[PDB]
């Protein structure tokens, strides 16, 4: 905040919900909740400047958690290829992917 | 990032673009502006239920609860804008002139 | 395959987008909009959204378009206009189709697509957790909880309606 | 009336909770199996069908942390009857 | 006479009741016996998945007891 | 087979909009000392197939003035919302036993303002329009104390799952504990609710009001075994309020625009609200809050 | 960037309980008294190691004893059971409030049997 | 163009 | 007494609905700190166990946690059964 | 309207600015953006002429426009971090979009045609009120978000707000217009140096802001709406016209004149940072604004204008407003150039 | 899968039966935006039954009274400055 009258009086008026990992109701967790807790584990009272380049693969992993970009291209290249192979008879898929 | 993600993106897109350039209506104008808000009310939507973030949940309604504001502030000077001129329409709000 | 709901209500979406930022008449907009918001809970809801997707077809389309079907019938246009009197409305329709063609077909050809963002995506069904809710709907949990850790979102929230109201008839007075 | 029976029927819902966390172990135990041996008959499947590839050695970590990141929805089935990934993701969304 | 009014609603009572009791019956059917199983939350329904998956029949209400167990 | 269900439903809930009309002129004739529809068929038992045939061969003229696409899909909602909101009713067992109900209830019966909305529109006249205005204000006006007098209903309930409701009143008629709400929720529903069909569209949202109105607040006893004992309290109850509803058509005059106005927002609404803050903290107040689960 | 380890499919064979849900609730109030100590060291594994690699033999340990918990009943009064969980399987929402008299039906044996 | 008004004002 | 009782009875008089509503409101919100009832609502509302009660690394002394969901340690839920 | 309910409005949009200056949420600065402008249009719309509807109409489609493309920005910024706080976000294309969005809510690059019109159809009273207080809160988030700011894109607008401030003055006779030109050439001078010293920024707003009411209350108190009815200010009330000049001279920043302080302050911080074509260039057409300045100041103090003879009335009557803070705003915005280092304060 | 599947079956027979049906032979608006801001006012009160089975339920019964006090003085505004009165 520009004035951080909540740090002053030190009353909570917007810190409950700005990150994931607060006191959720019922404990219920947040998807990407223990890659969270790294990164904000690892970038407290450094700055931004050098938290932003030193906590960098808790940013990214925890990035790809929360926008699931990586290993969803991992299965598209998974389905690309499979298409690309079972097509043409190389190979066929065992019983239990058939159901 | 899906393919649905970016459908509600380029719908965001698509009703900027409209609000962005007025054809010949203020009602077809405002249609745009909650037209926006409601695919930022749908984005929002997808983020928070695909994440899990169980507190963020709040965010979609007060979303629309505070577009409303907007909203009913909007007609509501239609109303005063097409009642001295008569008609909606927004070639008349050229009278600043000078 | 019924896995076609995985981008056949978020393409409506756009095309209903389209149909009323095209600017056609504004009770016609306020079709394409309504059929818009109708579909668009289809994608909350089958996400989850129930109570979320609901409330868009309560305050959304029961409330807020249907006072945008009232103001534009007091506005009443001697001559209304439909959807095919300007060429440029089928024209920006034309358009807006033309591009969700090409992102579309782009996405189920190449998948690897560099518009704005890298997009990518394959059939959305992925991005779902394997996680369950126990008995606690995690969504109805969620805005159970504007009462008790939300009490500081209620006050500027409840502040500004009551403050919306005195706006309301300050300006609509008419003096 | 309504005041004595709707303590009756919260006196009802923790018991019938109380059969939820005392039966809940099993299934957490089930589901580990369950999601384990689904994500081994992948990189078995993994380890027939991707040879020809440059560099796709199997079982790569895409996360760099060695934790146990939960098994997202699509890599767990994912190469199975396209009913399994139906009913599987949206199934109770749709029962009903 | 004020009775003649119940043929008119007696008919409408069986339109208005058939719904009900077609609605109960083809519960009792499609799901042998046992009502359809009401699955409001997630723990339900895995429960139900898991029903399922052991009757081995891919039918949830096919239920095995203690004959299955060794 | 569950297709078959939902012809098991749609089609006598469309007879049942069919024939309780003859009910409703037989009633309202006997109770002026008339006789109502007796010629046609023993006493009008055939009377809604001489009207229902002769309107289907009768030629729906179209106003001049009037956009066909409008003015063919809105009757298309209209009877599609008036057949949709009787699926999620905990009758017996529900088609639907949607988890939010009570919402879905509503979001899709506030819908069918659209219908008139389109209707006064697309017909383009003078009457239409004002009609259409008049009508959906009168509507739009009266959702709000629809939703707080279900929502504060809801409270000693336990959630929005419409089969919860029969757990809920089970020992008592859940009016015994809201009664001020239930003339508070009966009235707002009387003044809430082509041409062939305009008939069906509102006449199932009169009889599916009472059936709403029925599992709300005169519950039943649904034992587990038999289910015939919910269906013949359910019909009974909700005969007996649509005979009440029908009671009332023709022994009141209609209401004005300016006191129909004034009579929610200047003293239904207010004490809605009351009641709503009572039923908001009695469950609080003698620690009865019920389980959602 | 690094073998994602996955324990072979030998080490993933357990005695699965072949038992439905309601037949699993109608016995649950008695499983969780008699066989805490299974489910409470697994779990304790579940949520301190916070992986499901590194919790098997504790797997093995939850569904044995479930076996074992599962042997006695049917030695001694296998009927009662039966028209116990046949009871419970009726109920949409395997409702214990229809469910008394066959419920006292149950747990008299493990009340003086077991 | 022309200068504004002084006073801003234009059953 | 003059003044409030007029204003009562002029109040009752025209209208009951505003003095009926004001009043239903009124007590709704003072009576809730007044019974001793919503200190039982939230007892039982913590009651409910909705998540597991994972349990804790036993090394000595800690008597309050059971070794035991039969043992006597730990919260009693009795005083809800005569609620 | 009634003093009471126009007392809670004012009060209001002084608390969605004060929301937004204190909200950590990224979602509460929205928040406090919507209160502000919920309550801003009836402000605007209180004498209720049609050109004070025209305006609001203007202010309010600009602004909600922006306010809800604000609201994308934060889903994307959501939508790849996962964040809510205000601390440097993470994603280029939500930072070009939210700063598109908090630049036009402040009327500086192209999105600035409001900013003219908007001021001229509303009152003079409520115009201090627009230039003033509605300039903070959508600066004190840009100020937050300073260091993931792009600075290719945030100059070009700060180029582009100082050569249309000028040129757009120079050719404008409704001094309402003259006033919002200027305004907008002033927010092109402080918006330029966020990406280098958000400190800097802040003393160019105090400075700006005291100017503004300083110009717009002692013309409040002249009672005037064009330059022609300025000019007969001097007759009736010769000493306003004579603070009214010095408060121009200033408005152009010729030293010892407070004012040239952010000017010079703003050029020595963009030196230190090896900027020194961007100072000059827009230190040169700092001088565009000047002419109009002296152009006013030219027909209201310097030069006498033909009165007229109903203005002897005016002469025997007095003036009723008690013009609060008017004469501590003069001398703070025309003294304080050697009062400089205080600019640790703000720091 | 079951949902649209009964809305479909709904409009079609509402299709199959206006087909043959056409085949075979100020104010006004002033309270219609109040009935909007009410109506909004009226989704943020909606959770309330789950919100009735909180752990915090003390701060909730003072927030969930704070929004009917609040909703009803909007209510008694709009009464008493003549407004929420039918206008002419
Ligand atoms: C840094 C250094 C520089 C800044 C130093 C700080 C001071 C800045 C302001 C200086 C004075 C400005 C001024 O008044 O100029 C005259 C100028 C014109 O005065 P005017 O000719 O009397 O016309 C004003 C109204 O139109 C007249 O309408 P009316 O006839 O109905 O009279 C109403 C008037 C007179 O007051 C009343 O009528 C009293 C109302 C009582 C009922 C309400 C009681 C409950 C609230 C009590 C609050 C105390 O009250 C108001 O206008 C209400 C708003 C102001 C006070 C309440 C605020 C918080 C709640 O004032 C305004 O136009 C007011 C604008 C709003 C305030 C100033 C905004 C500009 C400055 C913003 C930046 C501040 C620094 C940020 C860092
Ligand atoms: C004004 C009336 C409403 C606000 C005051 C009464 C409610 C206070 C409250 O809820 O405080 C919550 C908290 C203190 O929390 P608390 O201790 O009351 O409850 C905590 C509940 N859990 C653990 C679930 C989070 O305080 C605030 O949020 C104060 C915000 C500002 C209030 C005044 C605004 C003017
Ligand atoms: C501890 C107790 C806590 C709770 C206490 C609650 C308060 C005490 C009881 C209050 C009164 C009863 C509840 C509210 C009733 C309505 C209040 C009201 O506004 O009345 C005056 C209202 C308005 O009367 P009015 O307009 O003449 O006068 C109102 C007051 N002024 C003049 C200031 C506006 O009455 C009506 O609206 C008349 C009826 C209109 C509808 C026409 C059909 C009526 C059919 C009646 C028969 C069928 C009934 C079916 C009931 C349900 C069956 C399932
Ligand atoms: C318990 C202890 C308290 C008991 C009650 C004491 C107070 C009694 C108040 C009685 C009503 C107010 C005074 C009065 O008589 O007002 C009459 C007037 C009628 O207005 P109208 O119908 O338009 O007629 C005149 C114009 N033709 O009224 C009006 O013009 C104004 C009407 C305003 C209605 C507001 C309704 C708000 C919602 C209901 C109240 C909810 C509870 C609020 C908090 C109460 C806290 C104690
Ligand atoms: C930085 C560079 C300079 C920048 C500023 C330049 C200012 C001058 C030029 C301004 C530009 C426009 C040209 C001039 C226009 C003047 C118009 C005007 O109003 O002139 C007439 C006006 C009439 O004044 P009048 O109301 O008659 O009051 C006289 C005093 N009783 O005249 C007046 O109102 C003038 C009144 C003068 C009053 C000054 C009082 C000074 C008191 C000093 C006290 C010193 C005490 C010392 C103590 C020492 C021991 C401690």
């Amino acid at each position: 905040p520009f004035f951080d009258v909540q740090k002053r009086l030190g009353l909570d008026l917007d810190r409950w919900m700005t990150i994931q990992s607060a006191e959720q109701p019922h404990k219920i967790p947040g998807r990407c909740h223990a890659f969270e807790k790294e990164w904000i584990e690892c970038a407290h009272g450094i700055g931004g400047i050098r938290a932003e380049k030193e906590c960098k693969i808790e940013f990214d992993d925890f990035v790809e958690c929360l926008l699931r970009q990586k290993t969803m291209k991992r299965l598209s290249a998974i389905k690309r290829q499979r298409d690309k192979l079972i097509k043409e008879g190389k190979y066929t898929p065992p019983p239990h992917h058939l159901g | 990032m899906p393919l649905v993600y970016m459908n509600i993106i380029m719908a965001f897109a698509i009703a900027l673009a409209g609000l962005l350039m007025y054809r010949s209506h203020l009602m077809s104008s405002l249609l745009c502006l909650e037209g926006m808000m409601l695919s930022l009310f749908i984005m929002s939507t997808l983020i928070i239920l695909n994440t899990h973030f169980t507190l963020a949940n709040m965010m979609p309604i007060i979303l629309l609860v505070f577009a409303a504001c907007e909203a009913a502030l909007g007609l509501s000077l239609l109303v005063m804008v097409s009642n001295t001129y008569g008609t909606d329409y927004v070639q008349n709000l050229n009278l600043l002139q000078c | 395959m019924t896995m076609y709901i995985a981008f056949i209500l978020s393409t409506i979406f756009v095309i209903g987008f389209v149909g009323f930022s095209s600017k056609p008449s504004p009770i016609y907009g306020g079709l394409g909009l309504i059929v818009s918001g109708g579909v668009g809970c289809g994608i909350v809801l089958n996400f989850g959204g129930s109570f979320l997707g609901l409330m868009v077809f309560l305050i959304y389309l029961g409330g807020m378009l249907v006072v945008f079907g009232y103001t534009t019938a007091m506005a009443t246009e001697m001559y209304p206009e439909v959807w095919v009197s300007n060429k440029t409305v089928f024209g920006a329709f034309v358009s807006g189709l033309m591009m969700e063609f090409c992102m579309v077909y782009y996405a189920l050809k190449e998948e690897e697509v560099e518009i704005i963002f890298k997009f990518n995506g394959l059939g959305d069904w992925v991005i779902y957790d394997t996680g369950d809710s126990g008995f606690f709907s995690e969504e109805a949990m969620g805005i159970a909880a504007l009462y008790s850790y939300g009490t500081w979102l209620v006050i500027v929230t409840g502040w500004s309606l009551l403050i919306g109201v005195v706006v309301i008839m300050e300006i609509t007075r008419g003096n | 009336s309504m005041m004595k029976w709707n303590r009756e029927r919260r006196r009802l819902q923790i018991e019938d909770f109380e059969a939820r966390i005392a039966l809940m172990p099993l299934f957490q135990a089930e589901k580990d199996r369950r999601v384990l041996q689904m994500l081994r008959e992948n990189l078995e499947e993994e380890a027939i069908i991707m040879k020809d590839v440059p560099d796709w050695k199997v079982g790569e970590s895409v996360f760099h942390t060695t934790r146990w990141v939960t098994p997202m929805m699509g890599e767990l089935y994912g190469l199975r009857t396209n009913e399994e990934i139906l009913s599987a993701t949206y199934g109770f969304i749709w029962y009903t | 006479m004020w009775f003649e009014i119940l043929p008119g609603i007696a008919v409408m009572a069986a339109c208005l009741f058939i719904p009900g009791m077609a609605t109960a019956h083809i519960h009792k059917f499609t799901n042998g016996g046992k009502e359809k199983r009401v699955a409001h939350f997630s723990y339900q329904w895995n429960l139900m998945e898991r029903d399922r998956c052991i009757s081995g029949v891919n039918r949830y209400h096919v239920t095995k007891g203690l004959e299955n167990i060794d | 087979m569950f297709m078959i269900n939902i012809l098991s439903l749609i089609i006598p809930i469309l007879l049942a909009v069919a024939f309780l009309t003859l009910v409703e002129r037989k009633v309202l004739g006997y109770m002026q000392l008339r006789k109502g529809p007796n010629v046609v068929g023993p006493y009008g038992l055939l009377q809604p197939i001489a009207d229902a045939l002769k309107l289907v061969t009768k030629e729906p003229l179209r106003p001049g003035t009037s956009s066909i696409s409008m003015f063919i899909i809105a009757p298309i909602l209209g009877l599609s919302l008036a057949l949709t909101m009787w699926v999620p009713l905990p009758m017996p067992y529900p088609l639907i036993n949607m988890n939010l109900g009570v919402l879905f209830m509503l979001a899709m019966s506030s819908l069918a303002v659209y219908s008139i909305l389109w209707s006064g529109w697309a017909s383009n006249s003078k009457y239409a329009l004002i009609g259409a205005l008049r009508a959906v204000a009168q509507t739009i006006s009266y959702e709000v104390t629809l939703a707080i007098i279900l929502l504060s209903v809801l409270l000693m309930n336990g959630s929005y799952t419409l089969s919860t409701l029969i757990t809920t009143q089970e020992h008592i008629w859940m009016i015994f504990t809201s009664w001020p709400l239930a003339m508070m929720w009966f009235i707002s529903t009387l003044a809430e609710t082509p041409f062939a069909m305009f008939f069906m569209a509102e006449y199932a949202n009169i009889i599916m009001m009472n059936a709403f109105t029925a599992i709300l607040f005169l519950g039943a006893s649904h034992d587990p075994h038999t289910p015939e004992l919910y269906t013949i309290n359910f019909v009974l109850k909700t005969l007996a309020l649509t005979i009440t509803f029908l009671w009332i058509r023709a022994s009141y005059p209609r209401f004005r625009y300016d006191q129909l106005m004034h009579l929610l927002w200047k003293s239904f609404l207010p004490l809605t609200l009351a009641l709503c803050m009572w039923h908001i903290s009695l469950p609080i107040m003698t620690a009865s809050i019920p389980p959602q689960s | 960037p690094g073998i994602v380890e996955l324990p072979t499919l030998e080490d993933l064979k357990v005695q699965e309980v072949k038992v439905s849900s309601s037949v699993l609730k109608a016995a649950a109030h008695h499983y969780g008294a008699q066989c805490d100590k299974p489910n409470k060291e697994f779990m304790l594994c579940r949520w301190e190691e916070k992986d499901p690699r590194r919790c098997l033999e504790e797997g093995k340990l939850v569904n044995q004893c479930a076996l074992d918990f599962f042997r006695q009943i049917k030695r001694h009064c296998a009927e009662p059971f039966t028209e116990y969980w046949t009871c419970i399987d009726y109920s949409g929402l395997q409702l214990f409030r229809h469910c008394r008299k066959q419920q006292a039906k149950f747990d008299e044996c493990v009340l003086d049997k077991l | 163009w022309k200068p504004p008004p002084w006073n801003d004002v234009d059953v | 007494a003059g003044r409030i009782a007029s204003f009562l009875k002029n109040a009752w008089a025209k209208e009951p609905v505003l003095v009926a509503s004001f009043a239903i409101g009124g007590l709704a919100i003072i009576l809730p700190s007044l019974s001793p009832y919503t200190n039982y609502a939230i007892r039982i509302n913590r009651a409910t166990p909705y998540n597991y009660p994972v349990p804790l690394r036993d090394d000595g002394n800690m008597p309050d946690v059971p070794s035991h969901p039969q043992d006597p340690q730990g919260p009693s839920l009795e005083w809800l059964k005569n609620l | 309207m009634n003093p009471i309910i126009y007392t809670t409005l004012i009060m209001t949009v002084m608390s969605g600015t004060m929301l937004v200056m204190i909200s950590s949420h990224w979602l509460l600065i929205w928040i406090g953006f919507e209160m502000n402008l919920l309550a801003m249009i009836p402000v605007l719309m209180k004498n209720f002429n049609p050109r004070a509807t025209e305006a609001a109409t203007k202010y309010f489609l600009t602004q909600a426009t922006a306010s809800m493309m604000l609201m994308m920005a934060i889903i994307i910024n959501l939508l790849y971090s996962g964040q809510w706080t205000i601390t440097k976000m993470f994603n280029p294309v939500a930072m070009t979009m939210m700063t598109m969005a908090l630049a036009m809510k402040l009327g500086l690059s192209p999105f600035h045609f409001w900013v003219p019109e908007v001021t001229q159809g509303i009152s003079l009273q409520a115009g201090l009120l627009l230039l003033t207080w509605q300039k903070l809160a959508p600066l004190s988030v840009l100020c937050q978000i300073s260091q993931s700011i792009n600075p290719n894109l945030m100059l070009t607008m700060a180029m582009l707000s100082i050569l249309i401030g000028g040129w757009g003055g120079l050719n404008q006779t409704q001094l309402r217009k003259i006033m919002a030109y200027s305004s907008i050439a002033h927010m092109g001078w402080m918006t330029a140096v966020l990406p280098y010293n958000t400190t800097m920024t802040i003393l160019n707003l105090l400075i700006y802001i005291t100017m503004t009411l300083a110009m717009f209350m002692l013309l409040i108190h002249s009672s005037a709406t064009t330059t022609l009815s300025l000019s007969h200010t001097w007759n009736k009330m010769p000493v306003i016209t004579s603070l009214m000049m010095v408060t121009l001279l200033s408005m152009g920043g010729l030293p010892p004149l407070s004012g040239f302080m952010p000017k010079w302050m703003i050029i020595q911080e963009m030196t230190k940072n090896e900027s020194i074509i961007m100072p000059t260039l827009m230190a040169m057409t700092a001088l565009l604004n000047l002419y109009f300045y002296m152009r006013l100041a030219y027909s209201s103090s310097l030069t006498m204008f033909p009165s007229t003879n109903n203005m002897k009335m005016k002469w025997q009557f007095e003036h009723t407003k008690q013009m609060k803070l008017l004469p501590t705003m003069i001398v703070l915005s025309t003294l304080v150039l050697p009062m400089t280092p205080a600019l640790s304060s703000l720091n | 899968m079951n949902i649209m599947l009964t809305l479909l079956t709904n409009v079609t027979l509402a299709s199959l039966l206006v087909l043959i049906a056409f085949w075979l032979p100020m104010k006004f608006f002033l309270v219609a935006i109040t009935f909007l801001l009410f109506d909004l006012e009226i989704a943020l009160l909606l959770p309330l039954p789950w919100a009735s089975q909180t752990n915090n339920l003390k701060t909730m019964l003072t927030m969930a009274l704070f929004l009917l006090i609040l909703l009803a003085a909007s209510l008694a505004y709009e009464w008493t400055q003549k407004g929420l009165e039918w206008a002419e």
